[PDB]
RNA sequence: GGUCCGGCCGGGAACUCAAAGGAGACUGCCAGUGAUAAACUGGAGGAAGGUGGGGAUGACGUCAAGUCAUCAUGGCCCUUACGACCAGGGCUACACACGUGCUACAAUGGCGCAUACAAAGAGAAGCGACCUCGCGAGAGCAAGCGGACCUCAUAAAGUGCGUCGUAGUCCGGAUUGGAGUCUGCAACUCGACUCCAUGAAGUCGGAAUCGCUAGUAAUCGUGGAUCAGAAUGCCACGGUG
RNA sequence: CGAAGAACCUUACCUGGUCUUGACAUCCACGGAAGUUUUCAGAGAUGAGAAUGUGCCUUCGGGAACCGUGAGACAGGUGC
């Protein structure tokens, strides 16, 4: 994913916080889990477009969505590169 | 790709990572970006000295600054006010204070880091190319060293088709598991493009 | 105040202790055909042991854990033989005659990158 | 190959012994399941032995040994031959040659359970009829019958 | 496919409805929101969905609102 | 009886025989079975004078035969008039769940051809 | 009743760590424990080798973490050694917790 | 030793187990052969002999082979834009063709009961026991655990019985319909899962062609990652064999 | 196969709405502590309000963060 592309992310997961912090028990529990009508909808939907499950999270160093490795920060190439000049600790070819 | 270019099953076994720290299995990704993110700023910061390897320290409550150099010389500057400023950029990036630490000689010659960069500054200013590499192998060679193989990118002259400059002397074993190569790499930024510079030195044997 | 042998099959590894005597069958406090799942295997595998001779010169007092079901009546033949030295050279040496004073030769091989089972490389066509 | 091949060890009956009829589990191996084979086993030779005579071993064995063929052809050119010339095989591959075609011939049977049918296929190998035998009289019918030397 | 047992109504037709409390058919109401499922009040009209291109009105029946509205516009057209 | 539906089918488990009955399936028999509080593992063929009644009763509280193949049917043309996705999809023969049609639907389309 | 996870990579570092602190805590304690060192919480992955194309090859990296554990089981007051003022090591879990 | 028979309790560190540190195997030794060269064939001892097994190990090179779309970058071109931001659609069309997989065509079996043994990984926007409710998926209640502890976990084929009898069926599950579940604001083209029904084609595949030399093939599950939420994919682990 | 699961967004593509030193950068100048919850209208994108918070330092201007605007050098490009 391109440096713009990267960009629309980042400031996407940054307006996350502002509907998802005290926003974010509000959006969800406050909201969900029976309480229930015409109501908890246009309350729910207060943007549409942000809330965890639109984040589409990627690389904070390269972005791209496939290749990704969500636990440990990292994606495809960036564990080859990386890894071999031993910037990733750790990490040998394998033998298990 | 020729070979796998190894270097990183080189330092699975023997020398510890350049790049140690600790953490939790979803806590590593915090403490894995940032710290890339901080080597960055650091090596741009840091190429007012040659360049032997940062390589850095986390027990996650402060990071540990060990550059080592062939410019200590510029690394001081004058006492520690130089490497003051640079650490407080440290503190922005990855979040934690700061502390400096040495940088040990061992000449240009040693380590293959050095005569990368060095070599790269030439073809920059666009002189010697075929000579370029050659200058710096016979530099190695003449102290220290159990044979350097170097190998850059072709582009001789400028020139549009490549056609790899390429000499050894001596021997570098390159399959050896116990073995003292050292390998850092550097690319040119020329006026035609980009020439990647590799750098293999058989120190000794272990 | 036991006296030991091994039992190291395929991934089906077995402590074994000898009350010397005889009479006895029991594995797991339980028997061959109450411990096994009635396999095959576990009838075969008196055989080879009643060559040097057993339950007349040992009980038998089994209590292995892990791996297979099969593996495990393996781990008896490698746990016996293992018993069947501490005593004389004579015994374990027709039991290495036999190949079961061996450990197995062969254990489960990895998955490998481009393979889709542990050694089965796709099927094509594309000539 | 460098050198030969070697053997492998294969584990006889347990209840009455014979390698040749462990071999036989061997050829009825499919799945991987020697479990559900070491039931048809015991289902086919009760068939045999009552019916028959010999041992329980030898209503197997013998009877096999005489529709297991002793010459299997492939061919080279070597000899100056571009036909499929006789040979005289090793007396284990004789077995695994028949023994492979009788169970073929059980599984072209719908006559209930790899039992009942394998059963009365080999309780015909005595008597010498059943498709089983037929390929041996197809091999041995080529082989001498257009010799292309040996 | 399914609905769940949460529906969406939608907003974006909770507008319309309440400029249709008042007024029946007056226009083909130009409405995106195609994941509705609209009130009796609102059933009986043309109800402009969006159909990625341009909207198209459709008139809805009861049996229309057992499912999105969206699902009786195609969005791609086969020849 | 025979019931709803000509054939009863015998010479097989009550259960099964039960799978035969146009509507009724795998549970739905079984389901009966337990309901009328009668075995499988005795066949239909053998009738139980008890499970006579319980034939009609349980396989009349369930959609099923004319009724069932009506409101299914019913419904396919229903959808149909409204321009409903599930409509005309039944009209040039097509899926409604996002199967491939690249490759396969050769269920939809018929066979390779 | 006290956990100190020593947690790392590879074992010739684990055990330099392991061994700079285990020292004082042979005095402590009259029941203090020798390094246990669990199986492996083992990671490994399997990433595309390349920037494009195939499947068949992809780099395989392993990386085991195992997990000792002295311990200076049965409190004393001479314990602060070994917690805090010989420990601070980067590659290594420096646990603090009893 | 206790037992409220479970490593549940203390106890014992023997044992497995883990997994750090060693021990070892080198054609070293025995016989024969050979040139009384290496080596070869057998042999012994031994866990193992003659690249031990399996990884990682990709030579110098070739294909202007792929990748300006991870990223980097020389030039060129675009600049109230092929930029930029959003909603919807299209990425999962289709009248077709081809490739790589999965599931069957059956009693070496299917379904029903009960029952036999695992290995290796995962985890605080998590896995989620328990108990309650649900035919069920699962939901409610919530313990426990950031973890050889607890939760995922009950391994499944297998086995002993019950049956069905070689029928396109008691096989097989496609299609669809209805009913429902879950993650989300919301599953319309383009979600998966379950529930019941419907119940497909198919009765082992011409011509041809490929895999696979052993713990493999075959077959049977198991776990992971990416995963809000979709694995017949990939990646890993064992079972039988 | 890239793609370690493509519902929306992803997402480059298309149709429409819409913007133009900019969505994302540095640098210079100005205003305003940053901010907070809402209203209306719009499909939203957004656009304009309505109330409320008055931080770090000051030399009292300025800055340091941060937000809009202005002006350009530039910026952007998964464009070839």
């Amino acid at each position: 994913a391109k440096q713009s592309m990267k960009a629309r992310e980042v400031k996407r997961v940054a307006l996350a916080d502002k509907y998802f912090a005290k926003r974010a028990e509000l959006k969800a529990i406050i909201s969900d889990v029976n309480a229930r009508w015409n109501a908890v909808l246009k309350l729910q939907t207060l943007p549409r477009d942000s809330s965890p499950s639109r984040q589409r999270n990627r690389c904070r160093q390269t972005g791209r969505p496939h290749g990704f490795l969500r636990k440990f920060g990292l994606s495809r190439i960036k564990v080859r590169e990386a890894a071999m000049r031993g910037e990733i600790p750790g990490l040998k070819k394998a033998s298990w | 790709g020729q070979k796998v270019h190894p270097n990183g099953i080189r330092l699975g076994i023997v020398k510890p990572w350049n790049s140690t720290w600790f953490a939790n299995t979803k806590e590593f990704a915090d403490n894995l970006d940032s710290d890339f993110k901080v080597r960055q700023y650091l090596t741009k910061e840091l190429a007012k000295a040659s360049v032997s390897r940062i390589v850095i320290e986390r027990p996650a409550k402060s990071i540990r600054v060990t550059i080592h150099t062939a410019r200590p010389g510029i690394v001081i500057g004058k006492k520690g006010e130089d490497v003051e400023k640079l650490r407080k950029v440290v503190a922005d990036i990855a979040g934690v204070p700061a502390q400096i630490n040495i940088a040990e000689v061992r000449k240009p010659e040693l380590d293959a880091k050095l005569v990368a960069d060095s070599i790269t500054s030439q073809l920059e200013r666009r002189v010697m190319f075929r000579r370029a590499m050659k200058r710096a192998v016979q530099n190695a060679m003449r102290l220290g060293a159990k044979g350097i193989k170097v190998e850059v990118s072709g582009r001789l002259g400028g020139a549009e088709i490549a056609r790899t400059e390429w000499y050894r002397e001596g021997r570098v074993p390159l399959h050896t598991l116990r073995a003292d190569i050292d390998y850092n790499t550097s690319e040119a930024h020329t006026t035609y493009g980009v020439i990647g510079v590799k750098v293999w030195i058989f120190k000794g044997e272990i | 105040n036991q006296y030991y042998g091994t039992g190291r099959r395929k991934s089906s590894a077995a402590r074994v202790f000898i009350k010397p005597g005889n009479g006895k069958i029991v594995i797991n406090q339980r028997s061959l055909e109450q411990y096994f799942g009635r396999e095959t295997a576990r009838m075969v595998v008196r055989q080879p042991l009643e060559l040097v001779d057993m339950v007349e010169k040992l009980d038998l007092y089994i209590t292995v854990k892990g791996g297979g079901i099969s593996g495990q009546a393996g781990a008896i033949r490698h746990g016996i033989t293992r018993a069947l030295m501490e005593y004389d050279e004579s015994l374990r040496s027709e039991l290495r005659k036999a190949g079961f004073v061996t450990r197995d030769a062969r254990q489960v091989e990895r998955k490998k990158v481009g393979l889709r089972k542990a050694r089965r490389r796709p099927q094509f066509s594309k000539r | 190959r460098r050198r030969v091949i070697g053997q492998r060890k294969i584990l006889p009956d347990p209840k009455f012994g014979s390698e040749l009829l462990a071999k036989f589990v061997n050829i009825l191996m499919v799945d991987g399941k020697k479990s559900t084979a070491e039931s048809i086993v015991y289902s086919a030779l009760e068939t045999l032995a009552q019916r028959s005579g010999k041992s329980e071993l030898e209503a197997f064995e013998v009877a096999l040994e005489n529709v297991r063929p002793t010459v299997e052809v492939k061919s080279r050119r070597v000899g100056g031959s571009t036909y499929q010339v006789p040979v005289e095989v090793r007396p284990v591959r004789r077995n695994a040659l028949a023994m492979r075609w009788i169970v073929e011939a059980a599984r072209k049977r719908g006559d209930k359970s790899m039992a009942l049918r394998l059963a009365n296929e080999l309780s015909d190998a005595a008597e010498n009829k059943g498709t089983a035998v037929k390929k041996r009289e197809d091999v041995h019918r080529m082989a001498e019958a257009n010799k292309a030397f040996a | 496919r399914s609905l769940k047992k949460g529906p969406f109504i939608d907003l974006h037709l909770l507008k319309k409805v309440e400029k249709a409390v008042e007024s029946g058919d007056k226009k083909p109401l130009r409405t995106w929101s195609r994941r509705s499922t609209i009130f009796p009040n609102m059933i009986g009209l043309t109800i402009a969905v969006h159909n990625g291109r341009q909207h198209v009105p459709v008139f809805v029946t009861d049996e229309m609102v057992g499912h999105k509205l969206g699902e009786f516009a195609p969005t791609r057209t086969y020849r | 009886a025979r019931i709803a539906g000509i054939n009863i089918p015998d010479h097989k488990h009550a259960v099964i025989a039960l799978t035969s009955i146009y509507g009724v399936g795998k549970t739905r028999s079984k389901a009966i079975l337990a309901a009328a509080g009668i075995a499988e593992d005795v066949k239909i063929s053998e009738l139980s004078e008890g499970q006579i009644d319980t034939l009609r009763d349980e396989v009349a509280k369930f959609v099923v035969e004319g009724d069932l193949r009506r409101e299914i049917s019913m419904s396919i043309k229903r959808l149909m008039d409204l321009g409903c996705y599930r409509g005309l999809r039944h009209r040039r023969g097509l899926p409604v769940r996002g199967q491939r049609t690249k490759t396969n639907a050769r269920t939809r389309k018929g066979p390779r051809k | 009743r006290i956990r100190i996870r020593l947690k790392a990579f590879d074992h010739r570092l684990i055990d330099q760590a392991t061994a700079e602190i285990v020292e004082t805590a042979k005095r402590t304690g009259a029941q203090v424990r020798g390094p246990i060192p669990l199986p492996t919480r083992k990671e490994r992955f399997t990433v595309l080798i390349s920037p494009h194309v195939n499947k068949d090859a992809r780099d395989q990296y392993e990386i085991r973490t195992h997990l000792r554990l002295v311990d200076i089981v049965e409190p004393t007051e001479k314990t602060v050694d070994a917690l805090m003022r010989l420990d601070l090591a980067a590659g290594v879990d420096v646990q603090i917790s009893l």
